[PDB]
């Protein structure tokens, strides 16, 4: 019984409140990350749970400054909120410096607030897995971060329920090229092992929403593939899996 | 600043104040009263800046008269004074100046004696056997200290005080048409309608 | 008080002297206004002399807390917080800095911030009050592109016509140098250049 | 801008010119200064319009609201002594004022008010407040009685109003006249101070100043 | 005006051989007119003895400041306070306002009792420990005083000497001046006994 | 040191009918004797048959007409659609006025539209509050070359039957609209000589329960 | 509390048939003593919308910054909210409008003069004023600065009213701007010869033409009259 | 209280419990149905009465002359956030001379429901909205949960029979959406649409409350006897 | 009022007069213009006496409660940062000119810290309204590398032309010399001139010879039972 607040301890080094939010993330949706050499992949697995929704007018992938892909899952309107705190702390680094916020630099303040919510009875922690990265001048970057306030460099990252697979495909993707791949090369790859991760999770149907933070293609600022490139990839995957 | 003298008398305290009030060039009234009794034994009049002198009489009566239903008993004179001072030395370093000069008169039946204090507007409490504020303070104190003596019979502080009013008129180049009288005294605290 | 940074091919050396007045009477001749606030980010100050003694230690602080969380900021980013405490006491503070200093890959790079403070890159950049007579000097006989020994002689020179003509400019010249290879002061004394 | 009103046994005559000015020309000719508080309660705007016009009307929140509470009306005292604190406050923050709430209670008897800028609450029973204020005040006391009847003393009212035209600058215009009775103002009419002028010339003889 | 001078009042104030003495006139004007001649401007708590001097209400409103100070001292320690403390405390509460500050000129005279030996200290108006163990003065006519009690002062004098030193040199400096005067009470004080005499001098 | 006002000039006439009422103004905009702008508008319609002008200095005029229109968005919600009348509208910007008098607004304004008798409606205003409902009025740089000549054609003052010798007044006029098109009109091409910050544009709003009349004309640009 | 420390000449601007011509010098004096050279004034936002800042350059970097944020801010969520709910300059106006009256208010002014320059996604032009009273208008030709009545009276004198607008092509709107320049150049003191200018065109968008100079002046007269006319 | 509490708790199943108890205020609401075409967002709504002898519940709110929410639930809770749409448009209004858009709302809201989640003494509202609009880049139907969760729908309900409402407009959504400029059509089958959503309550022209927004026309809301033409 | 402060190789020597004035009159012809930071980090105050003693004390607590903190000894930057700080935040409406010296285990040190929160450092610096005097005497006789006796004589010789040519200079002189690693002396009274003259007579005067008006006695002692 250690559930009463989130600043308690268990003789196990358990602290509940904070592992039970890791059961609301996984009750998400795949996303990935994809830390390629000129940049960051970052897709996005959007579910049309009805026919009757409009598809390609939601996002939930949102950018954060202009070179800061940030793409969530778990509980939708609690990253909404996380997004959101980090578009001001973002700005303040930009007016009090001139420079846009570094990506390591922006790792470490989403990371101190997400800590402070298991500091204070006050609050609740969030149960998001957030994951962002992007280009900056000291190169690209990837960071998953975890409910806990808790984050590590990835060389590929993943969250949602077909999580055991993404995880999987990206260790092999990692074993064909140890040099690692074009982020060009990347927008096919991010569409065929979401599509794997699925499998598990057939019921429904769903929209692929791809995202790209390159230094070669989108001159480092964070765009969103589109067009004739999108209905490529999602041709691409399809003839895989078939 | 117009009349308001004090002469404390054997028994008792006789305060004397303008009738007239003039703000702006008109006099507008001629009638007017500055005094009000604070507590059943102590008198205070009060004369200084326009406006400032309405509000800051009546802040007194009711703090004094607060304190005097709480112990149902009545302050001393020496009592009440002491509050009037501690006011005003707040509002000289305060952001807003108040500037009231008053004579607080009043018998105490405890010590026994009249008692008679003079508080300027800078703060200063001192005892005195006769007092004065402003421009009629400048003819009267050297008057009233040629016939005064240590005691004098009630009737008697009267009609010295009718010489210093008398005496007022011809020399100020104010009119002020002359004064109300009030006596403060052991039996408690009436008014002379002779003036 | 005169002072003087200019950029050169592998950096940048900033140029100050000593003498400083408040008055007739120069309080000490042998003052030093060429001031660290990081490793390789160097100032120099001109203006009223608490008001940039202040500011300075203000963003001493502010930067190197940017080196312990985040790695060390460029001349850039230095430059921009001395800016942003002018900008926001311009109503009280006299204070005009020069902000000049070596980042690895753009090599030295010289900004001024003016009085009313607001970022300014430059080839080069004086300010003072002694150094407004040799805005001539300096812009006619700049060479863009010099060597390291030919910007000594350059400022050495342009710093002496700068004390010809203003009280509040004499003793020693001091020299920073900022390089990759490290820092090093110089040090000329009046009978070394007066001569020439 | 002359402002006055009288205590007689019939109630208070409340008496006003409808000319203000701003700069050196006359800025309106209608501008009534009858100020209703409160069907009980009058105010005469003297002193800026402005400051007077709309702490007048706000005073008239706090008398309907005291009405509620307490099922009476409010008295000519503590209705005055609500105006003066406020003033009061904005005493080193720069207002102007110079009302007198006019009003007759039946526990009171007819009561003026005079309030000022300054914080004097001071009573009264001939109180003339303006720029000629000295040319009221004249015509107003020679030809005072408390035995007056009320057809005299709007008739008294009228030429202190005119006597305050004709030597101000600033007044004229038109006349208002108000007799407050316990049963509250019955309104005397308009009349202008230009048409007024001749008829007094013509009765009284008066006005042997200006040429015929 | 100036604030000090609104009012006047001087202290004056030397050392001796086994006493020390403090004096002050008795003259409270507001400006021109003389308003009363009584009105001690020394007060004295526990056995240390406060000369204070400057503005008319600062006399008043800083005498009882000390009071309420002093008395939490005594309270608690449970002892009467030692003149040097006392000194310490003047110059804490005259600093405590330095923007919108006081107007006074304290004089603090006593014998220390854990020792047996005079201790006199002077202030300014922003107050700071003026010392002495010779002389102090403070007022207005604080500047004909000081070359008054030089020429008559002599290291080491005796207890009814130190008396008919510091009544002269007063006298002399106060009818010399608009502002004090009209009587003066001069206090000689011992290790065990303090005697208060008026002073029959000059009232015009 | 830094002082905020200005001055930007221009002037208007509000002109009270018995159904109807009409505001008028000049378009025209300067900054001493620099010429700021020949045609933007001073006069404003602020929905539900009120027009607004504040004229005077621009600066503030801007801000305190934004303040009433976000003061009709406010009833229509809050009150559920009632019409908001020229007369509680009146008192409604005294307040808005007076909040903001320890830093003063400059701007004279002048409101106008009818009300529930169908009477002609105008209200004027002076800096620092106040307001006096009067059946003309003018304001603005040239409204004392306009007010005299306006009180004497259309209150018909200062005029008497002829031949009795000022011992009957002339008797009063009955306002129609077409008659006062005409009048403004020709008042204006007078004050535009005469005086130096007026000219170029007329524009004049005409309130009718009908709906609400844009009838611009030029002067000239002299 | 605040008055001008550093500061820009003039920024000029004309309308034309299919949108906006803006331009402005590029100094940055320091009272008599020319302290910068080299500095643009000339600032885009969006594009197809220039803003043209006036006055102090102290304050022109803390607007420059405020600028770069708003369409930072509007760029926001999904991508037909850059593509069509992207800022106009009837937003930008708007936007710079209401700060700076904010600042006049509570006494601590940012002072400049700024002039915004666009066309819009409806296809029509906008030129517009604000400055540190706060004082907005819109007009066919605009100024700021010394240029208020001195460069603007031969602009004026071009297109005259609105309706001259469809009359006047965009190489006699160019012809205006740098004879214009050239007045400037010559009879105000604070003036420097380089300038930069741009074209919003709505069929092409922006066009940004830098560093052009200030040529074909006249100078040859000043050898044919001597002396205060005392002294041949 | 066990799991089960304040908005502060987990939960081994990765849910907050006030999340879904705040979904029953809906449930115990009257029906509500909402349906868009790209030229006019019409929404259709069922008040309810509480006898005979009171009247009829407003259910929608107008929040600009452009847009318009109506609430489902709780009607202390949705006076909360109608005056808080309404605010943040006229702050859109006055600051960038510009509509809110519909789309960026929901994103405003969004993080309004959240802080009551976040804190402990909070609740979430117990309300959702139906929020119609048509901008400067069309028409939107939104639909926003006690959850925070802003969704972008041709046509949706929520309610009590809210899944009769959705599988009428199954059926007939690609008639609705390829009718353009002719509002009536789209009025009509809405009508049609919450027909299928009667606990015998009939359609009635005094328990049904239209409110429309156009390309051509604005925000307007029908009522009493301005419904007749349907019904 | 020369207070100068003299670097020397083995550590640093300040002297001081005792005059301090006010306006014309001299009020006190001893007091000590010598404060104490710290044990051996010993400073002189110049300017409004007032202003100089409070900050001293003030500042002297804190540096104090620091050095417990760290359980080291203080150093001189400790007490010379936190000066620097305090008086700017009134913006020099604080009239301090103090000299601040002292050694500690990294060295000798002497800095000077104006009103408003400049700083200067030399090897010999004077505060005071005599400077200009001690200032003339210090840049010829100095030189780099003193020893102690020498430094203690150019320090007393250079308060002497401050006696000698400022009025509100004068009295004894004092001295207190700090040496890294040996304890620091304190030399009150080093030279003293401007003894006073015996008076021509003396002027006692015997009872009586004032007038009494009344007598009582005030009575000091506690309340006791009667």
């Amino acid at each position: 019984g250690y559930d009463l607040s989130n600043s308690v301890f268990s003789p196990d080094g358990r602290n509940f409140q904070v592992e039970y939010a890791v059961k609301a993330v996984e009750n998400g949706t795949t996303s990935i990350g994809i830390k390629c050499n000129d940049g960051v992949v970052f897709a996005v697995e959007k579910l049309i749970t009805s026919k009757l929704l409009v598809p390609q007018k939601n996002v939930k992938i949102q950018v954060v400054d202009r070179h800061i892909g940030c793409v969530y899952s778990g509980l939708i309107p609690d990253g909404r909120h996380l997004v959101n705190r980090g578009r001001e702390e973002a700005a303040s680094f930009k007016k009090l410096y001139k420079t846009p916020i570094p990506i390591p630099a922006f790792a470490d303040r989403l990371g101190q607030y997400v800590q402070a919510h298991t500091l204070y009875n006050s609050v609740r922690p969030f149960g998001v897995s957030t994951i962002f990265g992007g280009v900056d001048k000291n190169g690209a970057h990837l960071y998953m971060l975890e409910p806990s306030g808790s984050y590590w460099g990835y060389k590929g990252a993943a969250t949602g329920k077909g999580r055991q697979s993404a995880k999987a495909e990206l260790e092999k993707l990692v074993d064909h090229h140890p040099e690692g791949l074009s982020a060009r090369e990347a927008v096919k790859q991010a569409a065929k092992i979401i599509y794997l991760a699925h499998e598990d999770n057939k019921e429904k149907d769903f929209e692929l929403e791809i995202s790209w933070c390159s230094l070669s293609e989108t001159n480092g600022l964070h765009k969103f593939v589109k067009g004739d490139l999108l209905q490529e990839a999602i041709d691409f995957a399809q003839k895989e899996i078939n | 600043m117009d009349i308001i003298l004090g002469i404390r008398v054997q028994d008792s305290v006789i305060l004397a104040s303008s009738k007239a009030v003039t703000r702006g060039i008109s006099v507008l009234k001629d009638s007017d009263d500055k005094t009000r009794q604070l507590s059943p034994h102590t008198l205070m009049s009060f004369a200084g800046e326009a406006g400032d002198t309405v509000q800051f009489a009546e802040y007194i009566q009711a703090n004094i008269q607060l304190y005097s239903i709480r112990e149902d008993y009545e302050l001393s004179p020496q009592a009440v004074s002491s509050f009037v001072r501690q006011e005003l030395a707040k509002s000289i370093r305060s952001r807003r100046p108040y500037q009231v000069n008053v004579l607080i008169g009043g018998y105490d039946k405890k010590k026994n004696k009249p008692e008679l204090y003079q508080i300027d507007y800078l703060g200063t409490k001192v005892e005195l056997p006769y007092g004065a504020h402003g421009y009629s303070g400048f003819y009267t104190f050297s008057l009233l200290d040629h016939h005064y003596r240590p005691d004098m019979t009630t009737e008697e502080g009267l009609d010295l005080l009718k010489l210093c009013v008398q005496e007022l008129e011809k020399r100020m180049p104010m009119d002020f048409k002359g004064v109300i009288v009030k006596i403060v005294d052991k039996d408690g605290i009436r008014q002379v309608d002779d003036f | 008080t005169s002072i003087m940074a200019v950029t050169f091919k592998d950096g940048v050396i900033l140029g100050a002297d000593s003498r400083t007045t408040t008055g007739a009477y120069i309080a000490n001749r042998v003052t030093d206004k060429l001031t660290r606030v990081h490793d390789k980010i160097w100032c120099c100050r001109s203006g009223s002399a608490a008001d940039t003694q202040a500011i300075a230690d203000i963003v001493q602080y502010h930067l190197e807390l940017y080196t312990s969380q985040y790695g060390t900021p460029s001349t850039e980013t230095a430059a921009s917080v001395f800016k942003e405490l002018c900008y926001e006491n311009k109503d009280n503070l006299t204070a005009g800095i020069i902000v000049a200093g070596y980042d690895d890959k753009n090599k030295g790079e010289v900004y001024t911030i003016p009085l009313g403070g607001s970022v300014h890159k430059l080839p080069y950049a004086i300010a003072g009050s002694g150094s407004t007579f040799i805005y001539g000097y300096c812009d006619k006989n700049f060479r863009e592109n010099m060597s390291k020994e030919e910007t000594v002689d350059f400022i050495k020179h342009s710093l002496s016509q700068a004390i010809k003509w203003d009280g509040s400019s004499g003793g020693v010249i001091r020299m920073v140098v900022l390089t990759a290879a490290g820092v090093e002061r110089l040090i000329f004394y009046p009978d070394e250049y007066e001569q020439l | 801008t002359t402002t006055l009103a009288f205590r007689f046994q019939g109630g208070i005559i409340v008496a006003v010119d409808s000319r203000a000015t701003a700069g050196n020309w006359v800025a309106s000719q209608t501008v009534k200064k009858v100020i209703e508080i409160n069907p009980f309660l009058l105010g005469t705007m003297a002193g800026g319009a402005a400051d007077c016009q709309f702490w007048e009307t706000w005073l008239g929140s706090q008398c309907r609201l005291h009405e509620l509470r307490e099922k009476e009306r409010i008295s000519v005292a503590a209705a005055s002594k609500i105006l003066s604190n406020l003033v009061y406050q904005y005493k080193g923050a720069g207002l102007s004022m110079g009302t007198m709430i006019c009003g007759y209670t039946r526990k009171e008897g007819p009561t003026i008010y005079y309030v000022d800028s300054d914080g004097t609450r001071l009573k009264g029973d001939i109180f003339c407040v303006g720029s000629g204020q000295t040319f009221a005040y004249g015509v107003l006391d020679s030809n005072y009685k408390w035995d007056l009847s009320v057809e005299d003393a709007l008739y008294l009212g009228k030429r202190s109003i005119l006597a305050a035209a004709h030597r101000d600058a600033y007044s004229g215009g038109s006349v208002n006249l108000y007799h407050v009775t316990e049963d509250g103002w019955i309104y005397h009419g308009n009349h202008d101070v230009g048409e007024l002028f001749w008829k007094v010339k013509e009765e009284e003889g008066s006005f042997n100043n200006v040429i015929g | 005006s100036d604030p000090s001078s609104i009012n006047g009042g001087i202290v004056v104030a030397m050392t001796g051989k086994d006493c020390v003495a403090i004096a002050c006139d008795l003259r409270l004007g507001s400006q021109s007119l003389g308003v009363s001649n009584k009105f001690e401007k020394i007060f004295h708590y526990g056995h240390v003895f406060l000369g204070i001097t400057g503005l008319a209400t600062d006399v008043t409103t800083l005498n009882e400041m000390f009071r309420y100070k002093t008395n939490l001292y005594k309270l608690k320690e449970e002892r009467a306070i030692e003149p040097e403390t006392f000194t310490q405390l003047v110059s804490s509460s005259l600093y405590e306002r330095r923007f919108g500050p006081y107007f006074v000129g304290p004089v603090v005279a006593g014998i220390n009792s854990k020792s047996g030996k005079p201790f006199i200290a002077g202030f300014d108006l922003i107050g700071c420990i003026d010392e002495a163990k010779d002389f102090i003065v403070s007022g207005t006519a604080s500047d004909q005083l000081f070359g008054m009690c030089e020429s008559l002062y002599e290291p080491n004098l005796e207890p009814e000497d130190l008396f008919e030193t510091i009544s002269q040199a007063l006298l002399n400096a106060a009818d010399r001046d608009a502002l004090s005067g009209w009587g003066a009470v001069v206090y000689i004080i011992k290790k065990d006994e303090v005697v208060k005499r008026y002073l029959k001098m000059r009232q015009d | 040191q830094f002082n905020p006002y200005g001055d930007n000039g221009g002037t208007i006439l509000g002109i009270a009918g018995e159904d109807f009422a009409v505001l008028a103004g000049d378009t025209r905009n300067i900054t001493d004797y620099s010429i700021n702008s020949r045609y933007e508008p001073k006069v404003f319609d602020c929905g539900d048959n009120i027009v607004m002008s504040a004229n005077g200095f621009a600066a503030d005029g801007d801000a305190l007409v934004k303040r009433f229109k976000n003061s009709v968005k406010w009833y229509h919600f809050d009150h559920n659609d009632k019409k908001l009348s020229i007369n509680s509208a009146a008192r409604n910007i005294q307040h808005l006025l007076y909040g903001k008098r320890f830093f003063p607004y400059y701007v004279h304004t002048i409101i106008a539209g009818l009300d529930e008798d169908g009477k002609g409606a105008v209200y004027s205003f002076d800096p620092v509050g106040s307001y006096e409902r009067e059946q003309c009025r003018a304001g603005g740089a040239a409204a004392s070359l306009i007010m005299p000549f306006l009180d004497n054609q259309v209150n018909f003052k200062n005029q008497y039957e002829p031949g009795t010798n000022g011992k009957v007044k002339k008797p009063l006029k009955y306002l129609s609209v077409e008659e006062v098109i005409k009048l403004v009109r020709d008042s204006f091409t007078s004050a535009t000589e005469r005086h130096i910050q007026v000219g170029d544009g007329l524009e004049i709003l005409i309130v009718t329960k009908d709906g609400v009349r844009k009838e611009f004309y030029e002067l000239k640009r002299d | 509390t605040q008055q001008p420390i550093v500061t820009g000449t003039s920024v000029i601007s004309m309308k034309y048939d299919n949108g906006v011509i803006i331009a402005a010098d590029n100094l940055g004096s320091y009272g008599s003593l020319l302290r910068f050279n080299g500095v643009e004034r000339l600032i885009p936002v969006g594009d197809n919308t220039v803003v043209g800042i006036s006055g102090d350059i102290s304050d022109m970097q803390h607007i420059e910054r405020l600028l770069k944020d708003l369409v930072t801010e509007n760029a926001y969520d999904n991508p037909l909210a850059d593509a069509e709910e992207a800022l106009e300059p009837s937003y930008i106006f708007e936007y710079l409008a209401t700060v700076m009256y904010q600042r006049r208010s509570k006494m601590n002014p940012l002072w400049n003069a700024i002039i915004v320059a666009g066309v819009q996604s409806n296809g029509d032009q906008f030129l517009r004023y604000v400055n540190l009273l706060g004082v907005t208008y819109s007009s066919p030709t605009l100024a700021t600065g010394f240029g208020a009545h001195m460069a603007n009276p031969l602009l004026r004198k071009v297109v005259d009213r609105e309706s001259d607008i469809p009359k006047t092509t965009v190489q006699v709107a160019e012809e205006a701007i740098v004879n214009a320049m050239r007045v400037l150049y010559y009879r105000d003191a604070r003036s420097s010869r380089n300038f930069s200018l741009a074209i919003i065109d709505k069929n092409t968008g922006l066009t940004f033409k830098k560093n052009l100079q200030v040529e074909n002046m006249k100078w040859d007269f000043a050898k044919d009259i001597k002396g205060y006319g005392t002294q041949k | 209280n066990n799991y089960d509490g304040d908005t502060v708790t987990f939960s081994p199943t990765g849910r907050l419990f006030q999340v879904e108890y705040a979904l029953e205020a809906i449930k115990q609401g009257s029906v509500t149905v909402g349906l868009r075409s790209n030229t006019h967002a019409v929404l259709v709504a069922l008040k309810r009465n509480a006898d005979e002898l009171s009247s009829y519940q407003k259910k929608i709110i107008k929040c600009d002359e452009h847009m318009g929410l109506s609430l489902a639930g709780l009607a202390p809770d949705a006076r909360v956030l109608s005056n808080y749409l309404r605010q943040q448009c006229n702050y859109s209004s006055l600051v960038f001379n510009r509509k809110l858009a519909v789309e960026r709302a929901g994103h405003l809201l969004c993080d309004k429901a959240q802080k009551n989640t976040q804190s402990y003494g909070g609740r979430p509202y117990g309300v959702g909205l139906l929020i119609i609009g048509y901008d400067k880049s069309g028409a939107h139907l939104l639909e926003f949960q006690p959850s925070g969760n802003v969704t972008e729908l041709y046509g949706t309900a929520i309610g009590a029979r809210s899944q009769g409402a959705k599988t009428y407009l199954e059926r007939t959504l690609d008639t609705f959406i390829k009718i353009d400029g002719n509002p009536d059509e789209l009025i009509k089958a809405g009508v049609e649409a919450i027909s299928q959503s009667l606990r015998d309550e009939s359609l009635t022209v005094d328990n049904l409350s239209i409110a429309i927004v156009g390309k051509d026309t604005p925000f307007t809301i029908y009522d009493g006897e301005a419904v007749a033409k349907y019904i | 009022t020369t207070i100068v402060g003299v670097k020397f190789n083995n550590g640093v020597v300040i002297a001081a007069d005792t005059r301090s004035t006010q306006g014309p009159i001299v009020a006190d012809k001893n007091c000590a213009k010598l404060h104490r930071i710290s044990p051996k980090i010993w400073c002189a105050g110049a300017g409004t006496a007032a202003d100089t003693e409070a900050v001293t004390q003030l500042i002297g607590s804190n540096i104090e409660l620091h050095s417990l903190y760290t359980s080291r000894e203080p150093r001189v930057v400790s007490a010379l940062q936190m000066l620097k700080q305090h008086l700017f935040k009134y913006q020099g409406h604080i009239g301090a000119y103090l000299i601040v010296a002292g050694v500690d285990p990294t060295g000798s040190h002497l800095f000077s810290i104006h009103a408003h929160g400049s700083t200067d450092v030399g090897y010999y610096l004077s505060l005071g309204s005599g400077s200009l005097a001690a200032m003339a005497v210090l840049e010829s006789h100095w030189k780099q590398d003193l020893t102690k006796e020498e430094a203690i004589k150019l320090a007393s010789d250079a308060i002497q032309a401050g006696i000698w040519n400022d009025l509100g200079s004068g009295s004894n002189v004092d001295v207190c010399v700090m040496e890294i690693g040996k304890d620091a002396e304190y030399l009150r009274n080093y030279l003293t001139p401007n003894v006073r003259e015996e008076k021509q007579k003396s002027y006692k005067f015997p009872r009586g010879t004032t007038a009494v008006l009344k007598e009582s006695i005030v009575n000091i002692c506690d309340i006791q039972e009667e």
